[PDB]
């Protein structure tokens, strides 16, 4: 036949679609998880999907993903109340041939997943107590705490006056009983956990609406009938308005280089005028373009000044994103911004860089983007490096600064490698500037080239 | 709290005496 | 005007000993919390 | 350059606001916008 | 005139390649259009 081969072969495609979303299943997937499902006939594939779930719950692999797999039969029980009726059914018989196995692995697993079912409104609140009174009947103690860690949340919220008195019960074998020991300090915790008010047991995948969930609460109880339809899961044989307004103006970036300005000349003292900018608590975005409002307000005036130095140590000793701002600005000084800078500007600038640079705010690795070049070296970038480095040579002593030039590695100031017109440039740079003790290592390499 | 900071009173300073730590102090 | 600025303070025992530097601030001038006046010696060129 | 309808905001004044009224930015405003029309390209050379 | 803000709406071209007599319907597309303008301001900016 073709009719018994196409429903087959689409009985084992459903079979092999509904197992790798199970498998799949994952927080963050839920929804995806629920939607490639949806697609996949569920009604038809109706143990195929309860089959699925129920084995994936209990391999003891699982145990971790359980309030992922209850919060899509939720998913399930909104869509159709049929699906999760049959899913509710087969996981109280699985604990009742189980407890009376005495399986205390494959119970705890089914009864972690009925109590997130509870959580989310599948199951009715009788089920879960009354299975409640049977393992109280006996002892079943590592099996029955696990429960109420999880279910004593929504529990005491529902139906708080008997569940009182099964925690008024429980307690009396604590105190005028004999009991295991390891097993003590587990009955005492759950105890434990009632004075700290269960916020370690709550937290899951509520994904639904308490109205987008359809609420079923089934009323089952786990001393009737069930009924056992494992014929499903064989195979059978059917006969069957926003306007968007593009803003030009930049009146916003105006208005907070306003409030930067004011905030500086309101100061006495750079140490009062880092706590003001400090205290504004602004944006990372934003914290490179107050650096930027920094350096042109000091650009403006006549002179360098000692205010906006250590106005800039105090930001950067505060946090490493205001470390970040000011390594950031000081290549886009260097590499941008050069050519638009009058000669004045570039004191104030190199003085400016280079008293940051001596005292270790920057670190020596940052003169790294500096390469002296007959082609790549523009006459404005040219003295910016004097104005730098006769600060460098004023605040150190030229003794020091060597130390430092030789602990880094940086190849465009000093290059000793080859090409013997840049070290024939470098020397001529480095003598006029009245740095040629500095010079003294690259000497050497170009004698022997010629 | 007090902490051995602060005018004794502000009556004869012509301020209000509101005192805040700084935040470029380091420690 | 040069007192809308905050006044550097500090505790007065250790400062009559080693200088603490500036951990404490107090207020000069009382103004609208958004809004500053700025101070003269913003304006001129120190002697150094 | 557009290929969609849309809005944009401008400012004319561009800064003039600071230093001048209202009154008087809408003068030289009409001014310029009267020069452009009767002559655009001798206007621009005077900008420019 | 007060503050400076010019409203630029841009129309493409794309709404004339259907119509005729465009020169009277031009106008009916404005006044859509401010008047699209002036509800979208909330009223302590909308204008008298």
């Amino acid at each position: 036949d073709e009719d018994i081969k196409f429903q087959r072969e689409n009985w084992e495609m459903i079979r092999s679609h509904v197992s790798p979303i199970i498998s799949n299943l994952t927080m963050d997937n839920l929804q995806e998880s629920h939607r490639d499902l949806f697609q996949v006939n569920i009604l038809i594939g109706r143990n195929i999907i309860c089959k699925n779930v129920v084995d994936f719950t209990l391999n003891k692999q699982n145990g971790r993903l359980i309030p992922a797999l209850s919060a899509l039969i939720a998913l399930l029980n909104s869509d159709i109340p049929d699906i999760g009726e049959t899913l509710a059914k087969e996981l109280m018989l699985m604990f009742v041939q189980q407890f009376n196995r005495k399986d205390y692995v494959s119970c705890g697993n089914i009864l972690q997943c009925l109590s997130i079912l509870f959580l989310y409104d599948v199951i009715h609140e009788i089920v879960i107590l009354q299975i409640l009174l049977l393992l109280l009947e006996k002892n079943s103690l590592r099996l029955v705490i696990a429960v109420m860690k999880i279910c004593g949340w929504k529990l005491a919220l529902v139906s708080k006056k008997t569940h009182d008195m099964i925690w008024e019960k429980l307690r009396y074998i604590l105190q005028t009983q004999e009991l295991s020991s390891t097993l003590r300090e587990s009955l005492e915790t759950l105890f434990e956990i009632r004075q700290k008010d269960y916020k370690s047991g709550s937290q899951g995948l509520f994904i639904l609406d308490p109205t987008s969930y359809t609420v079923h609460t089934h009323s089952y109880i786990v001393s009737d009938e069930d009924e056992a339809n494992k014929e499903l899961g064989n195979f059978e044989k059917c006969e069957n308005s926003q306007l968007q307004i593009y803003d030009m103006t930049s009146t916003n970036d105006v208005e907070f280089k306003k409030k930067i300005y004011l905030v500086l000349k309101s100061s006495l003292s750079g140490d009062e005028a880092a706590h003001k900018l400090l205290k504004l608590k602004i944006a990372n975005n934003l914290k490179k373009s107050v650096v930027d409002i920094i350096i042109k307000s000091s650009l403006q005036e006549s002179t360098f000044s000692k205010f906006y130095s250590i106005l800039s140590e105090r930001m950067i000793t505060f946090h490493r994103s205001w470390q970040t701002a000011y390594n950031e600005t000081f290549e886009q000084n260097y590499t941008q911004d050069i050519e638009d800078y009058e000669t004045d500007q570039l004191r104030i600038l190199g003085k400016f860089w280079g008293h940051l640079i001596s005292y270790e705010f920057l670190p020596m690795d940052c003169l790294k983007i500096i390469k002296l070049t007959e082609e790549e070296s523009c006459p404005q970038g040219r003295i910016f490096i004097k104005f730098l480095f006769q600060e460098l040579v004023n605040e150190l002593g030229l003794d020091e600064l060597q130390l430092r030039l030789n602990s880094s590695k940086l190849d465009g100031m000093f290059p000793l490698e080859g090409d013997a017109e840049h070290i024939r440039y470098s020397i001529n740079f480095f003598t006029a500037i009245g740095l040629g003790l500095l010079t003294e290592d690259m000497r050497s390499r170009l004698t022997i080239i010629q | 709290s007090y902490n051995g900071i602060g005018l004794k009173s502000a009556k004869g300073s012509s301020t209000s005496g509101h005192v805040q730590r700084s935040l470029a102090s380091n420690n | 005007s040069a007192s809308h600025i905050l006044i550097p303070a500090s505790d007065l025992s250790w400062s009559k000993q080693t200088d603490t530097g500036i951990t404490h601030f107090r207020a000069g001038m009382t103004h609208e919390d958004e809004k500053l006046i700025p101070t003269i010696f913003r304006y001129i060129t120190t002697w150094e | 350059k557009a290929t969609e309808p849309q809005m944009v905001l401008f400012n004319i004044y561009d800064d003039w606001l600071d230093r001048i009224s209202s009154y008087t930015a809408f003068s030289r405003l009409t001014l310029l916008l009267r020069a452009l029309k009767t002559n655009e390209e001798s206007a621009k050379m005077i900008l420019l | 005139p007060k503050t400076g803000h010019l409203f630029l709406k841009i129309i493409h071209t794309s709404v004339w390649a259907g119509q005729k007599r465009l020169s009277q319907l031009a106008k009916w597309k404005t006044a859509e259009e401010v008047s699209a303008l002036v509800r979208s301001l909330p009223k302590e900016e909308q204008p008298k």
